[PDB]
């Protein structure tokens, strides 16, 4: 946005000064419609020297003559042209600005607009402007932050020493990936994305997304009604072992929940049994095993099972031995078919497998996956949006890297989810999520699609549970899917 | 209600 | 509490006689609360000679005048001086005193005040104070008990001989264990807390407790939304058996319905077939066995399962036999995790491996286990406070005494449990509970904080079951926990 | 009130320590009747040196350890013995006193409890108590007034100087007549009586009365259902002139309004046509008059007419001149008959013939009116219910003397008004009202209970208008009176 | 309803 | 609501 | 609904 901006000002015409404006008002009104009447309210505006004290002191500007009390703290050491300009109407129309940040000062104001800093703080953090950021966080005031909550890195959501915890962030054309992970998005609290008059086409160009209910919508497939089970897809999960016997249940159901038309399990005998025992619709097929775990003995039956079927799901339960990696590496070089790999296949994966496929793939890995996968640490991988595209496009597939916000990259576009609750930090949900991505690839999406779709609503079916989310199981979201759907349309 | 019209 | 009235009136300098007038119009408070306008009814208020009678004679006084008869029944021999005093006032102000019971004086009044014995009750009740009791008993007429209803000992809830069965008592300060253990807490009917002006910090000194909302509410774990299925722990169960397939699946379920992350369940084969055939969420490892029950052989492979969880719950379903014994008892020795120690567990335990064992562990016995763990008759150990209190402080435990008032302790804070009803008298009731506790470990609450938020949600779960409580069955009593969390909340 | 104190303690044996703590309790109760739960609350309790503030420090005792804050400011220079034993209790329970009051305190408290002055208030408040008191009125916080607002003499109602402005006054006992009487009505806001032990018998010795819906209730007569209009009274209505038409017309209609059964108006012809234009049920009997004002000439017609009916009424609009003195006069010493006398029949009335008349009176003075009749100034008279006591006593009537609280008395019963509006404060409205007083003892009411049912119900009917009480008129307050008697039953 | 308190 | 009572 | 603010 730093370039839209300077788009918008050198190559549209639009004077900053007028950018600046609509974004303080932007924010004025963002706060009636949280906070209703203004009037009766007391404003402590924080301005840093940058563009952002500027928008904030537009913010302090406007509320003069209408509300209780405004009173701006100055806390730089100088000031850009539009902040100097913006200072100076603000002093013009009377207001009052002091220089020295006073713990007791808290005590008679009601809001305290943040403007310290905005997509322009580079670097940690410290001195005054960390002990005034701690002093906010202490004292229970309404707390709304321009732009970004000053302290959050607005490219990566990281905070830099210390950050202001905001009840509302009132941003400027488009949600900055600092607002979207964590923990930048939990200190953002209510986002308001305002739109200050930059061009629909400049706002339109960016290159990352978040998955918004009406995208899915506009995505979601069509039911012909002359339909019958085979329009809707085949899909084939490999799945399970003698420790994990119900993965293959869940990412099964995942699969018909969402519309599928049929679903078949490949399960190492008896562990197939229980599919059925709970969901007769699957179709569970025993597979003999030596010691209850695939291996190259199982190749020829599963690649037999997978020409009768549009996708193929590996890897939920399916253990980590030598035998499996031998197993699903040689299954995945000789399988013809999109793939879906998630769990236990991820664990064995032999990248070089992904890069000599013909045929497409999604990867689901959590973090610690992830880790393993290209041989980091979770504290370098998780979040790491730019890591995920160049494995996207290196390996020619679709990753989706899960956690509380999602990552879903092809290389080329990613896309931010954040649907969903804590009660999916809990065994059996990526099983689900698995089976929801195999079947909207098995009707028809593309991979990309396909994963954009599922981890939406695989987020939202959660949120409808009806008691304490941290009751929530695999088996109340896979009930919960239908109601999502419902509700999507 | 009233910062931005007056009815 | 005698020490309470004691401290208050001789180091803080409130008269006795203050104490006794709010006393006894907190009664009055109370009864107008229930009765509402008291101005129709006729009161018989039955006095003894100590303090007990001196409140109800305080009673008596401030309804003078205002309903439509007051008479005193004064039962005993001499006086209090705080007695004394306020008969004298009661007589002063207009009152009626007899000194003989006739049984057909209930005939007349409406409403019964029972103040004959309060906490200074020593010894079985008889003669004519028994006659007056049952007569009180057999008369239909509304009963309110001044302080503890007279025949409870306030120390244990036993029945000295008789004691009189109110529908409303009003007590001073604190409740007394009387009111909370049985048979005192059925004759107490609705409990009423009364502040009479002790200083708060004398009221707050008591070292038991009763378990309520607001204090399971602070105890709750946080959901930080940044989480990750391991944020909220792992939980390894070993249970079940050939000949009980079930608890394993009530145990498990119990850890992952209070928001546990990763539950394991290890079972004899094929008896784990059963957990997941049920709920697929859980991970059921089948434990290889020579005929159906855990033994030695399976030491090995249980430590190693061990290691990658947070706490490991066992017993249920386990069986009793020798080599069962050994397990048990070897694998405790040996396990550096919290234990969560249940049911077979129990009955084999050597209370020996408790006292060598570094790291924690929660026991829950109903009194039949616990009977057999301190050779002793249930009789003897059921609402034994000060027993499980001194078990608790020699092996270093948590100490869960189930019953329909659930004692739990550490041996210096022993906190008493009044949720649940009787449908919680059925099998299975027991192996969610101790599923709920291993999981809120698992989640970072202490052995003592986890077993005070369990008792309390399970008991307050069975609370909210829809239909007549004699048909909860602990599969209904799982899918209401997450209501009673709500609810909490 | 002072005697009613000492007599429950010095004849019924009750320690004035326990009249203070039922007397400071009442208070705590009160505050949370209005404030809901005081937990959150801050409260700066304002103590006088005697028992007044003796209370606030039970008060303020009472609500250490319960609520955010507690500070008492001691504004005496010695105390009673009583408050320096509360005094000393709040101390040793660990609260904390000032005993300089400065201006910016009330800052940091949200409920000021005013115990400075009650009943023992003498003449003029002044130096550093006027300052304070006139702080906590500017500082609009709550304030709980202990027994009266201090600065309100009890005895009168009146400001000595300054007084504190209450939003709830907890008085003990009784009602005061500063609570009841203006500008102390005013000053006292929300009033609850509180039950502190006094004996029944010695509050129902009190010899001044506030009217009650309760005692309204008992007092309205019973309607046969075997009746005919003769059972209900008739009434006969002297009123009007040639300048105020409109007065026998709301007479009349007030008499019917009540359930009387007969009512006829004589006045002055044309003006007697008036009143069967608007209400045909009325019988307005034309006088013939040389001037359009009733003369001697009309003494003999208006005594053959008063023979066949109850109950007279004069004065409303006869006018003033020396031949309505006349007529009225000689009319009132011949007349056997109760007389309701208003108006301008009180303004030319010689007293002389009240003592003379072996009949019943009822006079209805506005206060100046009275001033008039007793030579007095209207601030000597207002509120003046000694006054009102000696001249009802000395003259053989009831006296009826309204102001926004109206005074009801016969010299040995005296009853306080507080039903009604400013509404009320519009011409007319006093002319319906002696229309209800004939009315009602043409119904068998003695001139007291008529009198006392009336003023109740005046004021009750003008709280019923729908409308702002400003547009209010006597036309419609006629057409509120079935509906307040429909309430008060 | 009116053991304490008078409205 | 809780000067007087805990329920 | 929508001209100024994105949710
Ligand atoms: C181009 C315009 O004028 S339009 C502005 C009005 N419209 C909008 O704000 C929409 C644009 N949204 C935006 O993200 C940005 O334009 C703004 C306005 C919110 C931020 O603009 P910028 O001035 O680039 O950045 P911001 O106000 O965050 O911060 C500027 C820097 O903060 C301070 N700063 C940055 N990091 C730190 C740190 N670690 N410690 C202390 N101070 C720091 C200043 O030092 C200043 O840089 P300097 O070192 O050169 O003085
Ligand atoms: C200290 C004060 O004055 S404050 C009192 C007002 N406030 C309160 O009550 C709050 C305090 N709550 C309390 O538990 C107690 O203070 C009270 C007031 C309810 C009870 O006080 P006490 O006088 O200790 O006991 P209580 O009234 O129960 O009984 C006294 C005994 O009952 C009788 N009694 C006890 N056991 C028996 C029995 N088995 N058979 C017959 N009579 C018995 C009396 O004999 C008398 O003892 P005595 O043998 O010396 O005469
Ligand atoms: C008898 C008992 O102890 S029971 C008390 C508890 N119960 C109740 O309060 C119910 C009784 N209700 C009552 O009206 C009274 O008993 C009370 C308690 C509210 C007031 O009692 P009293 O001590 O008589 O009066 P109060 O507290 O109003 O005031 C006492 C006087 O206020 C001060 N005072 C009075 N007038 C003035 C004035 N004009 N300027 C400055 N100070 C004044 C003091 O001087 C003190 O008299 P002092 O000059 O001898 O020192
Ligand atoms: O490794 P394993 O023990 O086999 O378990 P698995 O492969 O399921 O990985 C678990 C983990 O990946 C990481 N992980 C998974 N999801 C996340 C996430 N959203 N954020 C951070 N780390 C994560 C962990 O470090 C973790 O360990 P923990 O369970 O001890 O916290
Ligand atoms: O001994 P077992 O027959 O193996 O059964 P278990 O170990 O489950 O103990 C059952 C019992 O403990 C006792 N028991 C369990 N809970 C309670 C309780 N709340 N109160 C009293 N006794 C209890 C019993 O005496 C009982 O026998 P019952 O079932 O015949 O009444
Ligand atoms: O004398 P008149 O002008 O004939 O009018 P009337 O006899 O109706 O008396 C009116 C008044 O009595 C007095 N008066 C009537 N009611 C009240 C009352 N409730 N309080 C104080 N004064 C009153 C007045 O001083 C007054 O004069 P105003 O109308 O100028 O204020
Ligand atoms: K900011
Ligand atoms: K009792
Ligand atoms: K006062």
């Amino acid at each position: 946005m730093k370039e839209i901006d300077e788009l918008t000002i050198k190559e549209y015409g639009v004077d900053s000064r007028i950018l600046m404006e609509r974004a303080g008002i932007s924010v004025v009104l963002a706060m009636e419609e949280e906070l209703g009447n203004l009037s009766d309210y007391r404003f402590l505006v924080l301005c840093g020297g940058g563009n952002n004290g500027g928008d904030g002191f537009v913010v302090a500007r406007n509320l003069l003559g209408v509300v209780k009390d405004v009173l701006v703290v100055f806390l730089g050491k100088k000031k850009t042209p539009d902040c100097e300009y913006n200072y100076g109407l603000y002093k013009k129309f009377g207001g009052k600005v002091v220089e020295q940040f006073e713990p007791s000062i808290l005590n008679e104001f009601d809001v305290v607009v943040d403007a310290i800093f905005g997509t322009g703080l580079r670097g940690e953090i410290t001195g005054e402007y960390a002990e005034i950021i701690n002093l906010v966080n202490k004292s229970g005031k309404v707390v709304v932050s321009v732009d970004v909550p000053s302290g959050i890195d607005s490219n990566t959501g990281k905070v830099l020493r210390t950050a202001v915890k905001a009840d509302l962030t009132v941003t400027f054309g488009v949600p900055k990936i600092g607002h979207i992970l964590f923990p930048g998005r939990d200190l953002t609290g209510k986002l308001k994305v305002a739109n200050i008059g930059h061009p629909v086409h400049l706002i339109n160009s960016i290159n990352r997304y978040v998955i918004t209910r009406e995208m899915v919508r506009s995505l979601l497939p069509e039911r012909p009604r002359d339909s019958h089970k085979g329009t809707y897809g085949k899909v084939l999960i490999i799945a399970g072992s003698r420790l994990y016997s119900g993965a293959p249940v869940l990412s099964g159901m995942g699969s018909l929940k969402v519309g599928t038309g049929l679903v078949k399990l490949a399960v190492p005998f008896p562990q197939n049994l229980i599919a059925t025992s709970r969901f007769p619709e699957l179709i569970s097929v025993p597979i003999d095993t030596e010691k209850g775990f695939f291996s190259l003995q199982n190749l020829q039956e599963c690649l037999e099972l997978s020409k009768d079927v549009d996708v193929v799901a590996i890897g939920p339960g399916l253990g980590n031995n030598e035998h499996v990696r031998e197993f699903v590496n040689e299954f995945l070089k000789t399988l013809e078919k999109p793939a879906v790999i998630d769990a236990d296949a991820i664990n064995v994966l032999d990248t070089s497998v992904l890069k000599e496929r013909k045929s497409p793939a999604v990867l689901t890995p959590h973090p610690g996956e992830m880790a393993r996968l290209v041989k980091k640490t979770v504290g370098d991988v998780k979040y790491n949006y730019e890591l995920a595209e160049e494995f996207a496009k290196e390996n020619d597939c679709v990753l989706v890297l899960k956690s509380a916000t999602t990552i879903v990259t092809d290389g080329e576009k990613t896309l931010f989810n954040i649907t969903g609750n804590t009660g999916l930090s809990k065994g059996g949900s990526g099983d689900v999520l698995t089976g929801m991505i195999a079947g909207f690839i098995a009707q028809g999406l593309s991979p990309l699609e396909a994963s954009t779709v599922s981890v939406y609503l695989h987020g939202f079916a959660a949120e409808l549970f009806e008691q304490d989310e941290r009751g929530l199981t695999a088996s109340e979201l896979l009930r919960l899917i239908p109601e999502a759907i419902r509700r999507l349309k | 209600a009233a910062w931005l019209f007056e009815a």
